């Protein structure tokens, strides 16, 4: 099912500890997946000013 | 060196991946196949157990 | 009867050596079979079935 | 011959006789550890915007992962430390909690159950008693900060004697004027404004004069033995939510300010090295109390 | 952010079509206005620094329930991005234009009674730039020609000698006037790279400073998160 | 009769009324969360001896590049946080932060902006009134530990009400003689040290018998909502930070000796529940203040 | 006319001129960086059931394996640590700790010495003098929070001169009942509970009418240069345990209740601003002899 974005929601029969595990390295995978309009003003600070 | 280093700020994700099943694997014993007790008992004792 | 197991394969530990020092090697390990080694994304809306 | 005394040293009640075993302290020690996790999963989860470290510290904690529709009580674990802590305070409350369950749970982690690896320093003052002659009047007020305020309006100067007990460690007595203080038959020196002193030294006589207040300002440190875990920033936050909470509601049971003003009036009373055991583990079980509770807001 | 993007007069024309009376008017309460205040300004001094609050700062102030305070309102918005609190106007109102309010009699408001003089000093034109001073020129001069006042505007500008030097040169009704214009208009633009994130002393500097530095990012951004929420309206 | 009241409870002066909405309030969070991260990084960069880490979170946290020839300030990031703080403390304080900086700076980080996650315990007395007879005299002093120095020098004993504010959860009593304390209407009890009340139960009446005076020594504990991130030390230092550097400095507004007496006093006032979202939001801007000057000196 | 003054501010003793270089100031942060792990591994014992951890942060701080015959005493770093206590607080004592082994000490860790970094606020009143007229009382008792009591038994109202000193920045005076309270040479305004001050403004008149005593509560806001590492709560209990375990007893010396008191007090010395440095120093010193001690207890 869709989430109020457009991801979708998987919603399964599955083990305690590897839910835990998968999904907490989803988590962390994601905090260093940004935007590109991010990315770039994240680049024009370590860049000259011109 | 190894022993003195210090975590970065913004360590990579592989890092704390790896403290997280490290530390399933201690808190959460069972699931990985090994405890810290067992009881050996003779068979005429009758013992309640999981049924 | 019937009954639901997880099953995440077998992990002995020996008592002498340290459990963290052993703990980390399964870690490594562990996060290789599960694919999560790697930054990655889960595409997995594809697989139902209407 | 007059009698004045620190109010929260008079008549400390009897402290619970139940679950100070071996394996119940390890529970109490569990407990803080399982709390403590889920306090800092709390905080993570906010920052992070993802829930999985919470479900996991709530699953460990209550037996039962997390619900939306449902409220996060904290499963049985919360229900057995809300008991324990009622049977620590009195001797008269029940002990519910059955010592399956308290086996059970302490199984959820490994911890030492050792309650005397290290120390906390606690500042109640322990005036046992000020013996005051005829025409002096004499006032004690705080706990934290004894006030002794003293007046004479006799002919002569009048002797005052301090008995601090024998368990504090060091007392420092600060006059608004300079004072003389000696031991019991001992020569008074000159007067001076500060004055460190061994409680077990003996009871100390101060030469009042007349016309004056002489206001004397008493500060204390005792050393306890308390687990290393023991946070004592955690544990009065613990205390105060118990009692607001009011699961210290008991018939015939004295009521204190603080932990320390606890603590303190238990080791001074008879038998007190036995009563303080039990309050630390209390201190221990309301400091895991305090950080379940912040977490879990019920 | 938008408004004070214009720099040609038809370009402002043209927005003010498309534009409701409701982003000219703001829900927060707000402050008093005319105001004598300290603030920090930590970057250059450890002392507060003394201000005085206005209509024309950034911030949107508590405004008047009379027609002189939605005038004001609409003014504050062109020169200074932001609008005042004026609560309850009225659903009819709010949806049309702000050019059909200051140019079109269908609207229902009467604004004959409106002195240029005392408009102009509730909104401190001695403190506004060039480019601020054309923009409230313009609403007054579509504000004079609807009512027929084209004399009192020319008189009022005799009076006022310098505002006569910047004064827009068109007519309205004519469509002449508006093509050739060649005036600048543009409080805020894509800024030269010589800028830098640094606090201006003035309430008034610093916030035309803050929406100098963030219109580059609004550029980037603003067309898909309106069309996010434009769709399946 | 007379009349006697605590001197923080008296006249509570209004506080701002603005940048409280859910986006300014996601400002403040941001603000303590990137405040934290600078407090860490200029810890690392002087183990390090290397500016690389203070850098990094600096031009997080001001969106600017540290330069040799100008002043590490903070930024337009401290600019807001010193000026909001201001508004949250009187409503004399103008709002001169544009709506679009604090949406520029809520951005910068991904934070929840509920303040009622968590609770916190405060320790200040309230003593609203208290009401003597002619004949008696009744002095208090002190907000944490309130003392209550009261004399009888008429002839029969005297009835003196003592009136707690209705907000506070509990309150103890210990007197350096025993005396009777019992609920308005009630049987006069035994005279004991200490008294564990209720303020919500009603008015208490205490007993003076005529001789020696009586002290009775009051603490209070009362609960208030607040932030997960909520962090009663470094709150209290960022609310005598900001009196020492004049940000509290504002026409008609009444000045307290720490944030408790603040919460307290603002809770006791009419609108009292309205006033107290409007100072925990204060406290965490406080508590975001107070790490980013520690980590920014000014000699 | 009678002078009042606080009982802490009188002749404070001559600090320590040793071990203030840059080399000794990294000894004390390394000190105080190897006792946190410390503390901290003992809460990775327990998560791991397992005392190498330990082991690890013991042996880099004592430069040996923990033996279970002995008690953990820290080693040289512990002697060196205790020693340079003594020093800090009285010139008398010795410096007996040579340059060589704290050479070696401070370079187990990489830190910056540099305690000027951040600031602290210390929170104790000074109250130089207060200057009455004849037929009236005042009282001044209390460090933290200063209680002073004002009786006038005259005929008419008398003017009573708070001093304040130069160094502290804020101070808020409230009192009983409502009183006036104005600088020299300037009007009087009408009576009101709550007055914010600035001691560099200069001394301060209060009104005090005849009749029933005036009592006014002060409290002051000092900001002291420190280093980041620097925290109070944890100094604080430093300082109790240092007092406690006969640190400071050396002869011809002064006693105070609390660091506050101690740091104030050197501060308002003559040429006191020599002594700040090294109180500050000494403070960072006993936040590692705290942190130290609790874990290994002797």
């Amino acid at each position: 099912y869709p989430d109020a974005d457009g991801n979708d929601v998987s919603i399964i029969f599955s083990g305690a500890m590897s839910h835990a595990i998968f999904t907490y390295a989803q988590s962390q995978w994601n905090k260093n997946i940004i935007k590109l309009d991010d990315y770039i003003r994240e680049i024009t600070l370590t860049v000259p000013k011109q | 060196k190894l022993v003195g280093h210090n975590y970065p700020v913004y360590v990579e994700p592989v890092v704390n991946i790896m403290n997280f099943i490290s530390a399933r694997f201690v808190a959460d014993s069972s699931y990985f196949g090994y405890t810290n007790e067992i009881m050996i008992m003779p068979n005429h004792i009758n013992v309640p157990v999981d049924d | 009867h019937a009954l639901i197991k997880e099953d995440l394969g077998q992990w002995p530990v020996e008592t002498g050596i340290s459990l963290v020092n052993q703990a980390g090697v399964f870690a490594v390990q562990l996060a290789n079979k599960l694919g999560i080694d790697k930054p990655f994304v889960l595409d997995a809306g594809s697989n139902y079935f209407t | 011959a007059n009698r004045a005394t620190s109010a929260f040293l008079d008549n400390p009640h009897p402290v619970g006789v139940n679950y100070v075993d071996e394996g119940s302290r390890q529970f109490v020690a569990v407990a803080e550890l399982l709390a403590s996790k889920l306090i800092d999963s709390s905080r993570e989860s906010d920052e992070s915007n993802s829930d999985v470290p919470f479900v996991q510290a709530y699953s460990k904690f209550a037996d039962d992962n997390p619900r939306h529709l449902r409220v996060k009580t904290g499963g049985k674990m919360a229900n057995a430390l809300t008991n324990v802590i009622r049977s620590y305070y009195s001797i008269n409350a029940p002990a519910i909690v059955p010592q399956v369950e308290i086996d059970r749970l302490a199984s959820k982690a490994t911890v030492s159950g050792d309650m005397y690896n290290s120390y906390a320093i606690f500042n109640s003052v322990p005036i046992v008693e000020v013996l005051s002659p005829a025409r002096t009047t004499v006032s004690i007020v705080g706990s934290d900060r004894a006030d002794v305020t003293m007046l004479n309006t006799g002919a002569g100067a009048a002797n005052i004697t301090f008995n601090f007990g024998q368990i504090a460690e060091t007392v420092i007595l600060k006059g608004s004027v300079p004072f003389q203080l000696a031991r019991l038959n001992q020569p008074m020196p000159a007067a001076r404004f500060t004055y460190k002193l061994r409680p077990l030294d003996g009871p100390f006589i101060v030469v009042l004069p007349v016309g004056n207040p002489l206001v004397i300002s008493a500060t204390a440190a005792t050393r306890i033995q308390v687990p290393l875990a023991f946070n004592k920033a955690l544990v009065e936050s613990g205390f105060q939510t118990a009692m607001n909470d009011g699961l210290f509601d008991i018939q015939n049971v004295n009521y204190y300010s603080s932990f320390d003003e606890f603590i303190i009036s238990q080791y001074h009373a008879q038998d007190g090295i036995n009563r303080v055991s039990t309050c630390v583990i209390l201190g221990l079980a309301l400091q895991a109390y305090d950080q379940m509770r912040r977490a879990l807001p019920v | 952010m938008d408004v004070l993007s214009k720099g040609s007069l038809k370009e402002l024309l043209a927005h003010l079509e498309k534009t409701p009376l409701e982003e000219a008017i703001s829900y927060r309460i707000g402050t008093v206005p005319y105001q004598n205040v300290l603030i920090s300004r930590n970057e250059y001094y450890n002392q507060l620094y003394p201000d005085t609050t206005s209509l024309i700062d950034g911030v949107s102030r508590e405004g008047q329930r009379n027609v002189n305070g939605l005038i004001m309102s609409i003014i504050s918005y062109v020169v200074s991005g932001s609008g005042h609190y004026i609560p309850n106007i009225g659903f009819m109102l709010l949806r049309r234009s702000i050019l059909d309010i200051l140019t079109k009699h269908d609207t229902g408001l009467v604004t004959n009674n409106l002195n240029y003089g005392i408009i102009a000093r509730n909104l401190t034109v001695s403190k506004m730039n060039c480019e601020q001073r054309k923009r409230m020129l313009i609403c007054f001069k579509l504000l004079a020609y609807k009512d027929g006042n084209q004399n009192d505007y020319e008189i009022y500008l005799n009076q006022n000698i310098p505002l006569k030097q910047i004064a827009p040169n068109f007519i309205p009704g004519d469509m002449r006037t508006v093509i050739h214009n060649q005036d600048q208009l543009a409080i805020v633009g894509i800024p030269a790279y010589r800028l830098t994130q640094s606090t201006e002393l003035s309430i008034r500097d610093d916030n035309a400073k803050s929406y100098k530095l963030g219109y580059v990012d609004w550029y980037n951004s603003n067309s898909f998160l309106r069309e996010r929420s434009e769709f399946n309206l």
